[PDB]
RNA sequence: CCCCACUAUGCUUAGCCCUAAACCUCAACAGUUAAAUCAACAAAACUGCUCGCCAGAACACUACGAGCCACAGCUUAAAACUCAAA
């Protein structure tokens, strides 16, 4: 005697009270493990519905300062024909580079955006990077 | 130089020529293929009338008028009279969708006529009269 | 002083690689199917480029290639569809091999 | 007719590890020559039906 | 009536092969539309019966276009079994 | 709180929307040239959007354009006029054999 | 039903007539996408608020009355007899 009824409540719950109105008579091995570590939200099954009107999902893109650089960087000077190598996890492209760079001499004072830029790629062709313009 | 399959334009400098005569002066094979007959005129540049032949003129008669072979033979019987004349290359202006549009090119071609050149003039109105009712069948 | 997953995610390649289109990234192949080459590239779908013409037989299990990627994941979405299509693979166009 | 044999102790515990498929011993072939087919990459008629 | 004539809709014939030329002209008629045009007209289509023909071209185009993006997009997987065996 | 989180912006990688051959240019009557491009060589139809990439205010300028030099005596109705057809073909559109 | 001919008519002008499967077969406005998603199909399901409208079928886009440039018309619109369905 047992209840197949996945759709109400969860399999704790049926478990629990057909338990109590002697229905099963022995708990499962599961029960009193799932009871002393539970799960974080209790496995019931709900229908997904779709959104409507002003209902949006709640995920939000996730952006930072130096996507900024990387966009000036990537349309000013493209991809750099260096290979990304996305293995190595401590791995640094020639925008990354020059994202340090830019944050550096950021923080030495400098605010002016197209003045801050100027500065950046001369410091890299003095490190001997190629920085060849697309334009 | 390579072909064009455009026209020459008249008034330009073109070094094409059929006997020695100009894309203005070849003469005009008319064929007006309707639903139930064909009709064939062949005139000149200066709108000479040449030859005329049709299905009814070739002894068709009712349906067999509409027919590929009615128009086929009404074209070799226009490329007669058109060669007795003198005609060799002919310009094609077809206007109609009938059954013979393409056979009686065919028929004129096997008269001992040239087509040098291909013209639908089938009238297509841009708004113009109101065509006869749908038929229920 | 444990680093945080924000930290992992903003400092890693793939977060600072930016949009895949156009980007040359290096593969590995993994699995071959004939003239069909499976490679990863370090995201989450592997792509299949077609054996080339050239040097065909140099292209081998671990044989580390040259990728222009076009897109992580292929998806889209058709008409009268809740959700998106995917083929679990992304698309890339294979350049070459790469050497030392 | 041969019988096929238990396939579970007083325990319950089937002895496959892919007996939940249902066809645990036509699985398990088909386990062992893909397992095969895979180790000669990582190395590298008339007479009968 | 009043334009330029054997400018529009005309073809010239190459080597004498009339019947690519007449291929290649009926073509032309048949991508401007002239030919199912000068069709629609032979007897007058009535404007409640055009807007539903026009309706019905216009969502069978729509639902082919789509019906050929999907299989495109589904055939990259065509590919031989990458997992034969399991 | 922790810096290295994520941060509200606009994306930054955005592409620019798609624009037509003739955005940001007027379109005139008097320009049959330009008009001429749109309508087909042999039969004088103009062309729908779908073979002259236009959007859908550029297509609507180029025909209520065409129509205008038609009628007032600029641009012939029935066929293409023939000093334009060596202009840049931009339409999407195979014809010949 | 098919073929041909031709008229009222389709057009203009000035007056009428006031109907349509006049139909997204979805009343106007405002709001929601979380609840149970929801008889079915159509077109995802609802809330607030207001007006209009409906109360078995058929009789009945009818009768009578009234109004109307309408006079073989339109609008509004019953009852008796009948049925256990529609
Ligand atoms: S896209 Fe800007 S006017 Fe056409
Ligand atoms: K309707
Ligand atoms: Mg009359
Ligand atoms: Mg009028
Ligand atoms: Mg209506
Ligand atoms: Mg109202
Ligand atoms: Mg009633
Ligand atoms: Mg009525
Ligand atoms: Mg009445
Ligand atoms: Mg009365």
């Amino acid at each position: 005697a047992g209840s197949r009824l996945e759709t109400v409540g969860s399999i704790f719950s049926r478990t629990r009270d057909l338990v109590r109105a002697g229905v099963l008579k022995e708990k499962p091995l599961w029960f009193d493990v799932y009871d002393a570590f539970p799960p974080l939200r209790e496995p019931v099954f709900q229908r997904p519905r779709v959104r409507y009107g002003k209902a949006k999902a709640p995920i939000q893109d996730i952006w930072y300062h130096e996507d900024r650089i990387r966009a000036k960087f990537y349309s000013v000077y493209g991809s750099g024909q260096r290979a990304f190598d996305l293995f190595n996890p401590n791995f640094k492209s020639t925008c990354q580079r020059f994202v340090e760079k830019y944050t550096e001499l950021q923080k030495l004072g400098e605010t002016d955006e197209e003045k801050l830029f100027v500065e950046t790629g001369k410091a890299l062709l003095a490190e001997g990077v190629i920085l060849r313009r697309v334009g | 130089t390579k072909f064009s399959i455009y026209p020459p334009i008249p008034g330009e400098e073109s070094s094409l020529r059929w006997a020695g005569k100009k894309f203005e002066e070849i003469p005009i094979a008319h064929i007006k293929a309707s639903h139930n007959n064909t009709q064939i005129q062949v005139v000149s540049a200066s709108n000479e009338p040449l030859a005329f032949a049709s299905c009814g003129t070739e002894g068709f008669r009712n349906a067999k008028k509409g027919t590929g072979i009615a128009a086929q033979t009404a074209g070799i019987a226009a490329a007669a009279r058109a060669k007795q004349k003198g005609v060799i290359h002919i310009r094609v202006v077809v206007k109609g969708l009938g059954p013979g549009r393409l056979s009686a090119m065919h028929g004129l071609i096997m008269g001992g006529l040239e087509v040098i050149s291909i013209t639908d003039n089938t009238p297509i109105p841009h708004x113009g009269c109101r065509p006869r009712k749908a038929r229920k069948l | 002083n444990v680093e945080s997953f924000a930290s992992m995610l903003r400092h890693s390649p793939l977060t600072q690689m930016g949009p895949a289109k156009d980007k040359l990234v290096i593969g590995r192949i993994f699995h071959i199917v004939e003239n069909d080459l499976y490679i990863d590239f370090g995201g989450k779908f592997h792509c299949v480029c077609r054996r080339p013409e050239v040097d065909g037989e140099k292209y081998q299990k671990g044989t580390r290639v040259r990728l222009r990627l076009l897109d992580l994941e292929l998806t889209s979405r058709f008409l009268g569809a809740t959700t998106d299509t995917t083929v679990l693979e992304a698309n890339a166009v294979l350049l070459g091999i790469q050497e030392s | 007719p041969r019988q096929r044999a238990i396939q579970w102790g007083e325990d319950g515990r089937p002895f496959h590890y892919l007996f939940y498929t249902g066809k645990q011993s036509y699985y398990s072939l088909m386990h062992d020559v893909y397992g095969m087919l895979l180790n000669l990459e990582k190395h590298q008629v008339i007479g009968s039906r | 009536a009043k334009h330029l004539k054997f400018i529009a809709r005309t073809v010239m014939v190459q080597e004498g092969n009339v019947e690519s030329a007449y291929r290649t002209l009926n073509r032309i008629l048949t991508m401007d539309g002239l030919i199912e045009d000068i069709k629609h007209r032979r007897y007058y289509e009535k404007p409640c019966r055009r807007r539903q023909r026009e309706s019905y071209e216009r969502c069978r185009r729509i639902y082919n276009m789509e019906m050929a993006r999907k299989i495109n997009f589904l055939m990259r997987k065509n590919r031989a079994d990458p997992w034969q065996g399991c | 709180s922790n810096e290295d989180l994520p941060i509200s912006m606009e994306n930054p990688y955005k592409e620019p929307l798609k624009k037509c051959i003739l955005c940001g240019k007027h379109v005139d009557y008097k320009n049959v040239q330009l008009l001429s491009q749109f309508v087909s060589p042999f039969t004088g139809c103009i062309y729908g959007r779908h073979i002259t990439g236009l959007c859908g205010k550029k297509q609507k300028e180029i025909t209520k354009a065409i129509k205008r030099a038609q009628i007032m005596g600029f641009m012939p109705v029935t066929y293409k006029d023939p000093a334009y057809l060596k202009d840049p073909k931009v339409c999407n559109i195979r014809y010949r054999e």
